[PDB]
RNA sequence: UGCGAAUGCUGACAUAAGUAACGAUAAAGCGGGUGAAAAGCCCGCUCGCCGGAAGACCAAGGGUUCCUGUCCAACGUUAAUCGGGGCAGGGUGAGUCGACCCCUAAGGCGAGGCCGAAAGGCGUAGUCGAUGGGAAACAGGUUAAUAUUCCUGUACUUGGUGUUACUGCGAAGGGGGGACGGAGAAGGCUAUGUUGGCCGGGCGACGGUUGUCCCGGUUUAAGCGUGUAGGCUGGUUUUCCAGGCAAAUCCGGAAAAUCAAGGCUGAGGCGUGAUGACGAGGCGCUGAAGCAACAAAUGCCCUGCUUCCAGGAAAAGCCUCUAAGCAUCAGGUAACAUCAAAUCGUACCCCAAACCGACACAGGUGGUCAGGUAGAGAAUACCAAGGCGCUUGAGAGAACUCGGGUGAAGGAACUAGGCAAAAUGGUGCCGUAACUUCGGGAGAAGGCACGCUGAUAUGUAGGUGAGGUCCCUCGCGGAUGGAGCUGAAAUCAGUCGAAGAUACCAGCUGGCUGCAACUGUUUAUUAAAAACACAGCACUGUGCAAACACGAAAGUGGACGUAUACGGUGUGACG
RNA sequence: UAUAGCUUGACACUGAACAUUGAUUGAUGUUCUAACGUUGACCCGUAAUCCGGGUUGCGGACAGUGUCUGGUGGGUAGUUUG
């Protein structure tokens, strides 16, 4: 049957993209936390 | 267009079976060009350097494949492929 | 006219509709409609501020003239039209200078009638003028509350207010709810009553009829759980508590009006 | 600092055990080839399955899985020479397809602004935001892999510039259009199919088959011209008023003069496109026929028409009118000639082994195409095009389990309970009770006929409809006319079988009674119900800056509503 | 046991003049504008249903807000119930 993950790139980028993170302050804090940990991938941008 | 710009747009002639078949049947040469080279500057650089009269230019961006050199996995860079169509009375000059 | 459907199917048994043959058929006037998007009972925050709203048919908004500021210009009723936004029907009127507008169709006004609005206008159904010039005891509708704000009182179908007294600058009106309210005499009104008085004799007949108008199902608080409604749940059918709204406030008789700004304008409460 | 325990943590290895299982019972057999090795690879002939799909093609999602060569280390639930596996190379060609771009919906952000301990919330002007509106291409050919992109032929759209001949052009403004609902139906059509003609080939391993016989084909687009079935709508003129903030020659209103027409839209048809392409076959060359009638779409006219209430986007492109400003200038118009149409995607899978399910998983996944025979039918059965035999096989034919078939006599005696099974099942006609809200109950119940052949009637009723004749500007015209094609149903007589709704498909029925009026909703994953909802009823609050609700507040919903309205509560048709 | 909300009074924003009236000081009522409200009208910023300013009109020391305060307050919260 229908599972919980329905892949859509538009919804993905509008929810978790880089510009979405930079738009809000908590998103910028998330990006800072990810840069501090040394994540090779900050967001879902491709 | 800048003369220094046309010198850098061309990369290399593309050797292949399809390219050779098009060269002797459609009178079209396949060339490796810069990724940012447009059709206008491609035609200008070809007419300036190869000394051939270009009819029309078709381009396409080839995506790089994933390979493995030893134990490391890499991704080859992308490159644009130009189908330069010369006029019927024009042959190609190799220099 | 009023007509009862035939009990062919179980949904048409109790349906009682009102079909007006004098209403215009076809698309309304083009340069008088506006985009009207449904809300669903949700405010700017997105939460449901008013329950039981949502769905229904699509509706274009008809710009209705409630102020009637075009004074000293005769107008002729072109045709009565249907309005889904209000319970009263509207009438497209044409002015002497070639201007079309929407007005609340009063009771009895048919196509081809002459209407005017102004201090110099005449006393007839559909004419607008300041309440200081309207004779006492007359039945008016689309009455303003401020001098130049537009008609707010008696705008539904079959509603009307009566001028019970005029003393100085204020005019005492008897509202449709039985209230006596003082209003500035400089405010305007329209003679007659609001048409479509047979609107209250209609019966939907089925839940689908209510769902077409944007009304959603109402769940009784007694059928909910204690966490959902103050009436809460229980073992079987138990109430055991005073009836209250779903926020703790006691309904069924408790007055909720608290407004000291407009008490001076209210003569006698309803009953 | 000492380990045997803490259902202790990590790694390795036993046990069950060479046991279950190898993932839909659609199915395989044989010959040849390669190969170390062949049930699984390729080729060939038979067999079986799907065929509103297990076929074809897109949008999402994935990203090289696409094609070629090579390898069988690991992966593939077996082997593997094979692969969506490893390695190398190749492959995606656009002014016309989509993105991009112009315009907006819901919604988002938001200069100033308001509000708020801060962080921030709302929001004007604006700017983003498709799932919507806006310019333009078709047919054939070609690769191992791309094609509406490459080639051939034949087209179309937009913009810049230059020249020639005319000319009031101009918006961040006004008007029109864009521009819009459900259901029903038939008038003409087309896609398409059947048959007849013609063309090419055959005269059949077994009784006949030179004919009313067998097989196959019988195709052709966009565009341009013509302007038809149909649909909508009176046209031109002049004087006036100024509603569209200013103006208007535009729209709006008024008055008279005039003509019986005018304009817009519009499938399909025909000519051209096309002396071409394609074309069964024959020898990379050539290549005949390529027509007619009938039937007919859910597709087109049709954004039509009728009807109904629940009353059914916006803006831009486009047309039109002028303000400021410019008057041999600019700008606009018509013709021609050149230039430009950039960038990005294009491979491949999308009823799946490639997306979502940890899997090469009996699940899910939006959109378009829609052949023949029966059939009302997109059901169903068998087939076409096309695609597959589902990645462990070979034997035997125990109990037992699973899915089915049949069954003497009896027929619910079983069981908590007719659970499950068995049974009915279609068309046409006849006929049909209590009760009833007069609509129903009802397909009540029940009964009769159904195949094939001949005649009525060498094919009737009906449908379509050619040639000829007459009429009129003279035509895609009207009357006539009926060839031809097509074509039910009924009766009569005969006939065959056990049986003619012969297969698949395809109501079991009646009586009493509780509950809920009913159609609907509900505990995704043990409860679908008497529970929830519901139309109806009553009470109650609210006079608008409404009550009420979300918000420290601003603000928003209520509602661009106004007591015949809105909110809350209880009950639940109707008598 | 508290608290959001609702609600009562006092003080501040919050004034003027008169009449009645309880004790130089309070309360009541009637008029007024100048505080303040205006989700009434027009104009400007401005080719803007936000906002600000101006004029006018209507309300008007009312409403409303701040501190303190009495009541109510399973709406919410923390707990007890040997
Ligand atoms: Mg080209
Ligand atoms: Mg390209
Ligand atoms: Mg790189
Ligand atoms: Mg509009
Ligand atoms: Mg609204
Ligand atoms: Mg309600
Ligand atoms: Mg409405
Ligand atoms: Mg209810
Ligand atoms: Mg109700
Ligand atoms: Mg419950
Ligand atoms: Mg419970
Ligand atoms: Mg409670
Ligand atoms: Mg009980
Ligand atoms: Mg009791
Ligand atoms: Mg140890
Ligand atoms: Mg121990
Ligand atoms: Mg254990
Ligand atoms: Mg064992
Ligand atoms: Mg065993
Ligand atoms: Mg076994
Ligand atoms: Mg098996
Ligand atoms: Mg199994
Ligand atoms: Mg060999
Ligand atoms: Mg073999
Ligand atoms: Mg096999
Ligand atoms: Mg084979
Ligand atoms: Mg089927
Ligand atoms: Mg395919
Ligand atoms: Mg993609
Ligand atoms: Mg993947
Ligand atoms: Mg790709
Ligand atoms: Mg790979
Ligand atoms: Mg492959
Ligand atoms: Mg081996
Ligand atoms: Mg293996
Ligand atoms: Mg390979
Ligand atoms: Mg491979
Ligand atoms: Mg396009
Ligand atoms: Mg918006
Ligand atoms: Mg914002
Ligand atoms: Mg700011
Ligand atoms: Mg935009
Ligand atoms: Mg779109
Ligand atoms: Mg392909
Ligand atoms: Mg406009
Ligand atoms: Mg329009
Ligand atoms: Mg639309
Ligand atoms: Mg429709
Ligand atoms: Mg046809
Ligand atoms: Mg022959
Ligand atoms: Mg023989
Ligand atoms: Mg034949
Ligand atoms: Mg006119
Ligand atoms: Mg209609
Ligand atoms: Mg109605
Ligand atoms: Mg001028
Ligand atoms: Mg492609
Ligand atoms: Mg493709
Ligand atoms: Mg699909
Ligand atoms: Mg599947
Ligand atoms: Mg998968
Ligand atoms: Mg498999
Ligand atoms: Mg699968
Ligand atoms: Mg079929
Ligand atoms: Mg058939
Ligand atoms: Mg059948
Ligand atoms: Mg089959
Ligand atoms: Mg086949
Ligand atoms: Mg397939
Ligand atoms: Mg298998
Ligand atoms: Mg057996
Ligand atoms: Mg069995
Ligand atoms: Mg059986
Ligand atoms: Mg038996
Ligand atoms: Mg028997
Ligand atoms: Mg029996
Ligand atoms: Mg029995
Ligand atoms: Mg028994
Ligand atoms: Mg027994
Ligand atoms: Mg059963
Ligand atoms: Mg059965
Ligand atoms: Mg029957
Ligand atoms: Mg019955
Ligand atoms: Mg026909
Ligand atoms: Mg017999
Ligand atoms: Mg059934
Ligand atoms: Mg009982
Ligand atoms: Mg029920
Ligand atoms: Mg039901
Ligand atoms: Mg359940
Ligand atoms: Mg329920
Ligand atoms: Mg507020
Ligand atoms: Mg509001
Ligand atoms: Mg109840
Ligand atoms: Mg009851
Ligand atoms: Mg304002
Ligand atoms: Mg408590
Ligand atoms: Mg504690």
């Amino acid at each position: 049957m229908k599972r919980t993950f329905q892949p859509s790139v538009l919804k993905r980028n509008r929810s978790h993209g880089f510009r979405a993170r930079m738009a809000t302050k908590n998103g910028r804090q998330v990006l800072a936390r990810r840069r501090a940990k040394g994540r090779a991938r900050l967001t879902v941008s491709k | 267009i800048r003369e220094e710009r046309l010198l850098k747009v061309l990369r290399a002639p593309h050797v292949s079976e399809k390219a050779s078949t098009a060269m002797e049947k459609s009178n079209t040469i396949v060339l490796k060009v810069a990724k940012d080279a447009t059709k206008a500057e491609i035609k200008a650089a070809v007419q300036k350097l190869f000394e051939v009269e270009v009819e029309v230019v078709n381009t396409l961006v080839v995506k790089g494949k994933v390979k493995r050199h030893g134990q490391r996995i890499g991704r080859r860079s992308d490159w644009k492929k130009a189908y330069v169509t010369l006029k019927e009375g024009q042959n190609l000059d190799f220099v | 006219a009023v007509v009862k459907c035939k009990p062919t199917s179980p949904g048409r048994r109790h349906v009682v509709k009102v079909v007006n043959p004098e209403l215009h058929k076809g698309k309304p006037f083009a340069p008088l409609l506006e985009k009207n998007s449904k809300s669903g009972g949700r405010n700017n925050n997105g939460r449901i501020t008013t329950r039981h709203i949502g769905g229904g048919h699509k509706q274009a908004y008809r710009i209705v003239d409630f102020k009637r500021n075009k004074d000293g210009i005769p107008a002729v009723v072109e045709r009565l039209e249907y309005d889904p936004n209000r319970s009263a029907n509207i009438a497209l009127v044409l002015y002497k200078d070639g201007e079309r507008r929407y007005i609340l169709a009063p009771k009895g006004l048919k196509a081809g009638d002459q209407i005017q609005s102004g201090v110099d206008a005449a006393i007839k159904p559909g004419n607008t003028l300041p309440m200081r010039n309207i004779p006492v005891g007359s039945t008016v509708h689309n009455v303003e509350m401020k001098p130049g704000k537009g008609g707010q009182l008696a705008r539904s179908a079959g509603t009307y207010v009566q001028i019970v007294a005029r003393d100085g600058a204020y005019v005492t009106l008897r509202l449709r709810s039985g209230e006596m309210r003082k209003v500035e005499a400089d405010c305007r009104a329209t003679l007659g009553e609001v048409g479509n008085a047979e609107h209250m004799l209609r019966v939907l007949g089925k839940a689908g009829a209510a769902r077409w108008r944007g009304v959603r199902p109402t769940v009784r608080g007694t059928a909910m759980n204690p966490v959902d409604h103050p009436h809460g749940g229980g073992e079987g059918r138990n109430f055991g508590k005073h009836p209250v709204t779903p926020w703790g406030v006691q309904t069924k008789g408790k007055k909720t009006r608290s407004n000291k700004r407009t008490d001076k304008f209210i003569v006698r409460r309803r009953s």
